[PDB]
RNA sequence: GGAUUUUUGGAGCAGGGAGCCACGCAUCGACCUGGUAUUGCAGUACCUCCAGGAACGGUGC
């Protein structure tokens, strides 16, 4: 079917690079390497909450628009629904 | 592919290589690996006269002249 | 130095000349205050508001306006926002503000530079026109947010405060609950329970996953709330909710049973039969560890049940438009996208080749020798090459006379014995 | 590949790049080649100290790239 | 000639001479600072030189900003919150300007980063111990008016102003 | 020696780290009009020395004629116009 | 010698004893059976050397190509 | 290429399934895995039985699993022996 | 314009003794006469050395075959 | 022979998959493609030094895997087959 | 369809101790005090020398 990442198209979300890092953007192109497109994309370092108490976020930047080469993807969840835009 | 490298000929450069190692040279050449011939090369400073530099160790280069 | 009677003014001034600005807006579309002021109505009760009869004719005294689309009135509403904000802060470095020798000695000074010939029709003017950027009519956004846009903060399918796109959320939601019997439908027919989200969770409200979707929805509803409704002072709603949210927990939970007693909400879970065994709960090493671990969830979701209810209308709203969309056919919900989209991207206001030149023959290799060995590309060049100025000029100078004879020359060295056999 | 296309029309726009070992460039992207061979101009390099500097022209290996961040003025490639 | 968001958009900008990213604000004769937040805090320098401002403050948060040449203009006055809307500031250049009195050089105390002060062509100058009290009030300040701060003149200033 | 873009500078106290020199340099001439770029080497030829060139040749003279012998890092500077036209100039023109 | 190829020294090698170096500083001795086109390595009655010392030995032994950093006839 | 697999040095891995004996696998991980060879292609990818797992954390460790599939990347050696003897 | 992999077919011709220079491990770089190559960059060596930098001390290889994998950089030295 | 051919049988096997960092993957196979790219769901994760997080679903870049422990039941023999 | 820019890996491993404060080894760099040389028309790894200071920065184990 090839639809495993198409399926997954225009939807937020949770992906992880090989360093640690969490970028959580909306997920709007792949390819052969899976370099990936992320539009309104923000970086998270020190957690991904499942609301945690104290606070969910720190360390997070706002990037954008953003093309990840897919050498340094490791994995991919969904994170939340398409925005409708 | 060829890397786009003709516009850096016969310029001094400077070489961000792997393991934190720092180059400056003048580019003489390149193929399509993009390993480099650099001459009257420097390791940053020491001088080591005309290098080979594979294309799979290089991070970044910067020119120090004007294209 | 400078003095503080003349700064002090041109501040009066200038909030003088905002108040104007937003009165003006008012006047054109009453809409503007009137939207704003409904909403409200339903946080401070205390609020009066207009008659009806006002609200419905789109008039403010006698004279009945005309109604405007609803994306020009949010922007209106925004860069009066924008305007309240300048206005505060000008209030703000005002209160932290507030013989004739010196009048002879500064005006000896005015002398100086007697020679500045300029017109000087800018004070006042630049102000007024700061706050009222085409040529003449084009774009209703005044100079002073003349960069304000609105789809930057509102995506295509909330169409500025109309729906509310959930979605996402149902996506999340999936993702939550690890399934699919859920729906759209179902999902907001899960939403419309924010006692019942307290009493009749959709899941467990201890459960990881849930909690953290529970706050990224709870956010996002109130962002939109506050996005939606640019004039009313956010802080004020802010600080009630907070309030409430301290105050009504603190003696009974607020939320009361007359058989099961006072429940608590978000860290416990649980009931009590009176009051003190309730009080002498909140002290309890139990509470203190809820209350300590889940304090930002329960509040994020009480959050989400006031905000929601403020929103009853575009929740409503919405849920109706899910189900219209869903009755559609292929057609019919493509032409409604078509509208969403317009809608949403409008004006706020309206008014060579190789194949031929190897067929003519150029672009091919070829040289001539006695032209400083130059090269040519093609053959019909050579020809025009001959009848040259240059070409005349290297036979000529070089002692072989010019025109026709000499014309199918390439090297030097030949026309050289054939001009020993011309002359 | 769809993001290569992407990256191509980003060429004569302000781009921010990080390489694999998180030194950050900031400038304008002149050439962008199919293997994410990259050309910029007038570059802010911040280093993973927290310094800046000032580059008049650099260009770095696709491979070790990390990630681009391209302008929002993209956006609006939604076939796929 | 309001300094606008569409003014600073059609501005010349470079990489200068000390390998830094300059905005060029010369010669529009802006009156009062206003709208930098579309600069998007994406330069190291900004060039207000030859305008016509009145005092150096209406700055966004900008954290980048390490440079501000200010050169004949009509600075008269400081603004008191400088070191929370620029952080970084580290080289300030006020040649040929208005400020008067030492006491109207107070605020920049508060720029913990602040370097290169440059003052010259101020009246302020000509004021007895203007030098000392600079020092003394704005100890970061490692060269003043293109001389090095000596260790002779801050105890020379520790003494007077104790 | 005729008015020229660019201004050689000498006497300069060649203490001061090249970097911090430049910058300096920068600053201070900054205050006659736009300087496109700075010169200042400190080889054993070239130390105390640098080359300013200006965007305008206004500028030029204004900066030779008032900051003649000031006072900078402890010595007075000694400004004239340069003997060539500086390379960036020359690619600026043609 | 007129050019001498890595292929060819490597097949010269084979029936002979060697010694590899990895790249992660591991050493094994033995006497090379066999190389293939990727230059993975096959070793009999291999040891290894590990600090260059005598660690274990081994036998019969493959060795993966990208672990490789040099060969050594010995 | 079955004549590079039976003679080659992946015959190691050709004469384990055949044999259906024992081999231990140093591996990345600095981990070892000792067990019998179900399948193997180039790139050294394995399906594996009975394998035990041996590392160290000092204290040595071990764990038994049946079944299992290994990417060939993580191979650093492949040893045959007496071993299964 | 020249090619990098002449310059190596010209350190071969040459026999000039050459130091290379190791990926990802600065502390140790190799030496030797390049007797031959091929299309990986992988190097044939004579009479070869590790160098290292930190203890200033030499090991004799003799005949070797280095991978190129490892090839960050090719020098001439003198010696 | 190519034994991404045999990983790409186990839809709806549930395993558990070490990877390269470390990281430990339990959930069941949606997808094996040619790359060795492995989506699951129902998947209790488990990043090595943390508590497991359990996601719905997770898509693994091939290249990350180090291995599959596969049921124990499950019947090689037959899967090996072409 | 495992040989330099992606998917058959260059990864792997190493930090507590002493009473909020302070820290082993190696390499390189500005760097800071004094004093001292040099007056020179350029396009730059870097740039005088002499003595003293480093509770300085970066990388590796």
């Amino acid at each position: 079917k090839s639809s495993k990442m198409l399926q997954h198209i225009d939807y937020r979300m949770r992906c992880i690079l090989q360093d640690g890092r969490i970028f959580i953007g909306t997920f709007k192109a792949f390819d052969k390497h899976m370099n990936l497109i992320l539009c309104d994309c923000d970086e998270f370092r020190k957690i991904k909450p499942k609301n945690s108490k104290q606070a969910e976020r720190e360390e997070k930047r706002v990037l954008g628009l953003v093309l990840l080469r897919g050498e340094n993807l490791v994995s991919m969840t969904v994170e939340g629904p398409p925005p409708k835009d | 592919h060829p890397p786009e490298l003709k516009k850096f000929m016969d310029k001094k450069l400077s070489l961000k290589l792997n393991g934190g190692r720092h180059v400056q040279g003048i580019l003489r050449g390149f193929d399509p690996f993009m390993n480099l011939v650099i001459d009257e090369c420097v390791e940053m400073q020491n001088n080591i006269g005309m290098v080979v530099i594979r294309g799979n160790s290089i991070i970044m280069l910067e020119a120090l002249e004007r294209v | 130095m400078e003095t503080i009677l003349e700064q002090q003014r041109r501040y009066h001034e200038e909030k003088e000349r905002l108040m104007d600005v937003m009165a003006k807006e008012m006047l054109t579309k009453k809409s503007t205050l009137r939207d704003q002021i409904n909403s409200d109505h339903r946080t401070r009760a205390m609020q009066d508001r207009y008659m009806e009869v006002s609200g419905n004719l789109r008039d403010l005294y006698d004279d009945k306006d005309g109604l405007r689309k609803e994306e020009l009135n949010a922007i209106s509403g925004p860069n009066e926002f924008a305007e309240f904000y300048n206005r505060l802060k000008q209030i703000k470095e005002f209160h932290r503000k507030h013989f004739e020798e010196l009048l002879k000695a500064r005006e000896n000074p005015s002398e100086e530079a007697q020679n500045l010939v300029e017109f000087t029709d800018e004070e006042g003017y630049g102000r007024y026109l700061d706050l009222h950027y085409i040529n003449l009519k084009a774009s209703e956004k005044l100079d002073y947010i003349t960069y304000l846009s609105i789809f930057d903060q509102l995506f295509d399918i909330p169409k500025e405060r109309k729906n509310a796109e959930y979605k996402r959320y149902l996506e999340m939601l999936l993702e939550y609950l690890q399934d699919y019997t859920d729906r759209v439908k179902p999902l907001q027919d899960q939403n419309e329970l924010f006692e019942k989200k307290w009493e009749n969770g959709t899941f467990p409200g201890w459960p990881k996953e849930t909690s953290s979707a529970l706050t990224h929805a709870g956010a996002h509803l109130d962002l939109s709330a506050f996005s939606s409704w640019e004039e009313l002072a956010s802080l004020g709603l802010d600080r009630l909710k907070s309030a409430l949210l301290a105050l009504g927990l603190k003696c009974g939970g607020t939320l009361e049973e007359r058989a099961q007693r006072l429940f608590s909400t978000k860290g416990k879970s649980l009931e009590s039969l009176d009051t003190s065994l309730f009080a002498k709960n909140p002290k309890s090493k139990g509470t203190k560890r809820d209350t300590e671990r889940n304090k930002d969830i329960a509040f994020l979701e009480a959050q989400i049940y006031e905000y929601v209810e403020i929103l009853g209308e575009q929740r409503h709203l919405t849920h109706e438009n899910v189900q219209r969309k869903q009755a559609r056919t292929g057609e019919e919900r493509e032409e409604e996208e078509e509208e969403q989209i317009s809608e949403s991207e409008s004006e706020d206001e309206e008014n060579i080749p190789y194949w031929l030149y190897k067929l003519h023959g150029l672009n091919i290799n070829y040289n001539c020798e006695i032209c400083g060995n130059y090269t040519y590309r093609g053959p019909k060049a050579f020809q025009r090459h001959f009848a040259e100025w240059r070409h005349a000029h290297g036979m000529r100078c070089l002692g072989i006379p010019n025109t026709a004879h000499f014309a199918n020359v390439t090297q030097i060295e030949d026309a050289v014995s054939l001009w020993a056999k011309l002359k | 590949g769809v993001p290569i296309k992407v990256l191509h029309e980003a060429e004569g726009h302000i781009v921010t790049c990080e390489t694999n070992t998180g030194e950050v460039y900031r400038g304008k992207l002149i050439e962008a080649e199919d293997n994410m061979n990259c050309q910029m101009s007038n570059i802010t390099v911040t280093y993973r100290d927290g310094r800046v500097a000032q580059l008049e022209q650099v260009y770095i290996r696709g491979s070790k790239i990390r990630f681009l961040i391209l302008p929002d003025m993209l956006k609006n490639m939604l076939k796929s | 000639v309001k300094l606008t968001a569409e003014l600073i958009e059609q501005a010349a900008q470079y990489t200068n001479a000390v390998r830094d990213r300059e905005l060029d604000l010369r010669g529009y004769k802006i009156p009062v600072i206003e709208n930098l937040g579309a600069t998007l805090d994406q330069f190291d320098a900004i060039d207000f030189s030859d305008n016509e401002i009145r005092k150096l403050d209406g700055f966004p948060l900008l954290r980048r900003l390490k440079t501000l040449l200010v050169n004949n203009n009509r600075i008269c006055r400081i603004g008191e919150g400088l070191d929370q809307a620029l952080p970084c500031l580290t080289e300030l250049i006020l040649t040929n300007n208005s400020l008067v009195e030492l006491g109207d050089l107070d605020p920049l105390a508060s720029l913990k980063s602040l370097t290169y002060l440059s003052i010259l062509r101020n009246p302020v100058t000509n004021k007895k111990h203007y030098r000392l009290y600079v020092i003394y009030k704005v100890p970061q300040v490692r060269v003043l008016d293109f001389q090095k701060v000596k260790l002779k003149e801050r105890q020379e200033a520790e003494k007077m102003f104790k | 020696i005729r008015p020229n873009h660019t201004i050689y500078i000498n006497n300069m106290n060649d203490k001061i780290k090249k970097e911090e020199l430049k910058r300096s340099l920068y600053a201070l001439f900054s205050q006659f009009g736009h300087v496109v770029d700075i010169v200042a080497l400190k080889t054993m030829k070239m130390r105390g020395q640098a080359f300013v060139i200006f965007k305008e040749l206004g500028s030029s003279t204004n900066a030779l004629r008032q900051l003649q012998g000031f006072p900078f890092y402890g010595k007075p500077m000694r400004i004239q116009y340069a003997k060539t036209d500086s390379d960036i100039i020359s690619k600026m023109r043609g | 010698s007129l050019p001498l190829n890595p292929k060819p020294f490597l097949n010269g090698l084979t029936g002979k004893p060697v010694m590899v170096k990895l790249k992660w500083g591991m050493e094994y001795k033995g006497y090379l059976v066999s190389v293939d086109g990727y230059m993975n390595m096959q070793l009999a009655n291999t040891e290894e050397y590990i600090d260059g010392a005598l660690s274990g030995h081994l036998g019969e032994v493959l060795i993966r190509c990208n672990n490789v950093l040099y060969i050594r006839g010995v | 290429e079955e004549e590079e697999f039976n003679t080659g040095p992946l015959s190691v891995l050709t004469q384990s399934v055949k044999n259906n004996t024992q081999v231990l696998i140093n591996c990345r991980n600095n981990k070892k895995l000792l067990g019998r060879v179900k399948a193997f292609d180039r790139h050294c990818n394995m399906v594996l039985e009975n394998v035990k797992e041996m590392w160290t954390e000092p204290v040595n460790k071990d764990r038994y699993i049946s079944k299992m599939f290994l990417r060939g990347d993580s191979v650093i050696v492949v040893l045959r022996n007496p071993l299964i003897a | 314009m020249v090619q990098p992999i002449n310059l190596i077919f010209r350190y071969l011709q040459n026999r000039s003794r050459i130091q290379v220079w190791l990926y990802e491990q600065v502390n140790m770089r190799i030496e030797g006469c390049i007797i031959g190559f091929d299309e990986y960059m992988n190097l044939v060596l004579d009479d070869a050395e590790e160098i290292h930098s930190k203890t200033k001390s030499r090991k004799q290889l003799g005949r070797i075959m280095l991978k190129g994998d490892n090839i960050t950089l090719l020098q001439s030295v003198s010696n | 022979m190519k034994l991404v051919r045999f990983l790409m049988k186990l839809s709806h096997e549930t395993v558990t998959i070490e990877l390269k960092n470390g990281t430990q993957v339990h959930g069941t196979i949606t997808g094996v493609d040619v790359s060795m790219n492995t989506h699951l769901k129902a998947v209790k994760m488990t990043l090595k030094n943390r508590e497991p997080v359990q996601l719905e679903t997770l898509s693994i870049r091939g290249n990350n895997i180090r291995y599959f422990i596969l049921p124990d039941s499950l019947p090689l023999d037959t899967l090996l087959v072409d």
